[PDB]
């Protein structure tokens, strides 16, 4: 009910969170009962016509592992995207403060996979899978976040390292993109933060992600969980595996473990 | 203007005084793009749209990572012009 619209005038203002990728976020409650986050969506860079209408599909989407989102406040300048509060703050610096087991760290890349499984049923695309983008909550749960507002509006820019050859070169976007941004992901995790390919800058990683340059297998990364993350990276689109394929990789050294 | 008291590029220099040597952006380019040093990392930010910048990579310009990320900054306008940041926002 609501028509996916909350008033404005039962939104409290409590604490500021932070700023994110598509805009400064604020904490409070929603007619004084519910935690929420308030995201005030960036001004020029979005058109808000080509949001209010689009928006509707983006909100149907319904999962575990994936960050409810409660409203949209359309009817101001700035948009406010209203969901539910997620107390650990976001994964990238989530895992930099921690020290996890391994199965903790499979366990993370196992919440992220059954929610980007069930966006790849939909057909919907997240295009910015990455740590700084996934949300824990109080009990450790990663949930992702970000997703599809990047589809609604430089030389070298930062995402190049988390983006497969097509994106860099055609900037081709498609559920093998995100095979993609996962595989990168899990190589987040599994180095604790860390960045991809640290040693070199925005401009040349492009000239060797594309020459066939990969991820070194991080430390508390097994050999065969190397393999999963391995599989994500493929010159060729056409043969990447699918969520489901994964998540079946990731179950599979789930009982291999313990 | 976000931070008054990092309105003068010899207010900003001295910030840059804690400034890791590691980091190859020079904090007297950083401080002529309005930069100033926050005191955590590489973490700095306009004295005037208070945007911040940090990861500073070697080959950078500060003048140009400005008009990347915060191209309606009223003082990169001022100081390289419209023209500048339209090459830049439209790349
Ligand atoms: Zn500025």
């Amino acid at each position: 009910y609501g028509s996916w619209e909350i008033d404005p005038k039962d939104l409290t203002f409590l604490k500021e969170l932070g700023t994110g990728q598509f805009g400064v976020v604020k904490y409070g409650k929603w007619r004084g009962q519910y935690d929420v986050a308030i995201k005030m969506i960036k001004e020029g860079s979005m058109s808000e016509d080509e949001f209010i209408e689009e928006a509707k599909v983006m909100m149907n989407l319904s999962h575990e592992k994936l960050v409810q989102l409660y409203g949209v406040c359309t009817k101001q300048r700035p948009i406010f995207i209203i969901t539910e509060y997620m107390a650990n703050g976001c994964l990238l610096n989530y895992l930099r403060e921690m020290r996890f087991q391994t199965q903790q760290l499979l366990e993370m890349c196992k919440d992220v996979c059954e929610a980007m499984e069930y966006l790849e049923s939909k057909q919907f695309l997240h295009r910015d899978l990455a740590a700084r983008n996934c949300l824990v909550n109080d009990q450790g749960v990663v949930k992702v976040s970000d997703f599809g507002l990047s589809r609604y509006v430089v030389g070298s820019k930062f995402p190049v390292r988390w983006s497969p050859p097509e994106v860099l070169m055609y900037s081709k976007f498609s559920s093998k993109s995100d095979i993609w941004a996962f595989g990168v992901l899990m190589w987040e995790i599994y180095s604790l933060g860390k960045m991809p390919y640290e040693r070199f800058t925005n401009s040349e990683t492009a000239e060797h992600i594309a020459q066939g340059l990969r991820l070194y297998r991080p430390h508390l990364a097994s050999e065969k969980v190397y393999t999963i993350m391995y599989s994500c990276w493929h010159e060729k689109a056409d043969e990447r595996p699918t969520f489901k394929i994964l998540l079946s990789n990731i179950l599979d050294v789930m009982d291999e473990e313990s | 203007i976000s931070n008054l008291s990092m309105q003068t590029h010899a207010a900003r220099m001295r910030t840059f005084m804690y400034w890791p040597s590691s980091v190859p952006v020079q904090p007297e380019q950083l401080a002529s793009a309005g930069f100033y040093y926050v005191g955590r990392n590489d973490d700095v930010k306009c004295f005037c749209c208070d945007g911040g910048l940090r990861c500073w990579e070697s080959g950078d310009d500060p003048w140009v990572e400005h008009a990347k990320w915060f191209p309606r900054c009223e003082f990169l306008i001022r100081m390289k012009g419209q023209e500048f940041v339209d090459e830049i926002q439209g790349r």
